[PDB]
């Protein structure tokens, strides 16, 4: 139940609220619809594509020491 | 002043904030990302607040109010139903018997520890 996010400064932040565990004053499956199964499987291509060695021919990948180019430029 | 004893009832009775003429002596921000700042409006005020016993009995009262704000918002509802504790306030229809009278001081009290055994049950048990 605890939904973490992790800033690039090492900081971890819990996301919203904190909600209790399961414990109201008391005295249906969770399904996605359209959009979200294709933010899933949009998402799903993101986290494919963004592997570092996937990362081919962008700034934000660093190229191997004493070689000067990315490592799937030198694979 | 039924009308602002109406909304102190419901302040001191939900937490909940309404005062589109700026009357009431008690308001916060986002009306630091889930903490709002409340601001005590001098010039709308009851009393003086200068005495040691006012200032805890209007920092009882604000505590209160955000206690029953923080209820609300953590369990998602807009109002929080008296059966939710043993504790009921009833409302104020005479506003100079509530100030010359310590029935004001009985209303605080009561609607205090009722908040108080709430959040401490749903933060001990939730």
């Amino acid at each position: 139940q605890f939904d973490l996010i992790r800033l690039n400064n090492g900081t971890i932040e819990l996301n919203g609220i904190l909600t209790p565990k399961a414990e109201v004053l008391t005295k249906i499956e969770k399904t996605l619809n359209i959009d979200e199964l294709e933010s899933v499987h949009n998402t799903f291509l993101t986290n494919i594509l963004s592997h570092k060695l996937f990362a081919t021919n962008t700034s934000e990948i660093s190229v191997g020491d004493y070689s000067g180019q990315p490592y799937p430029t030198s694979l | 002043s039924q009308d602002y004893c109406t909304m102190l009832y419901e302040w001191l009775t939900q937490g909940i904030l309404n005062d589109p003429y700026q009357e009431f002596m008690t308001y916060d921000d986002l009306e630091r990302a889930w903490d709002t700042q409340y601001f005590i409006r001098k010039d709308v005020l009851l009393r003086d607040c200068d005495s040691e016993e006012d200032k805890n009995l209007l920092f009882k009262m604000l505590r209160t109010g955000i206690l029953l704000k923080v209820v609300r918002a953590s369990l998602q509802i807009p109002t929080i139903p008296s059966n939710s504790s043993d504790i009921t306030i009833q409302e104020i229809n005479d506003f100079a018997d509530l100030m010359e009278g310590s029935n004001l001081e009985l209303y605080v009290d009561k609607c205090y520890s009722r908040a108080n055994e709430i959040f401490l049950k749903l933060f001990f048990q939730g």
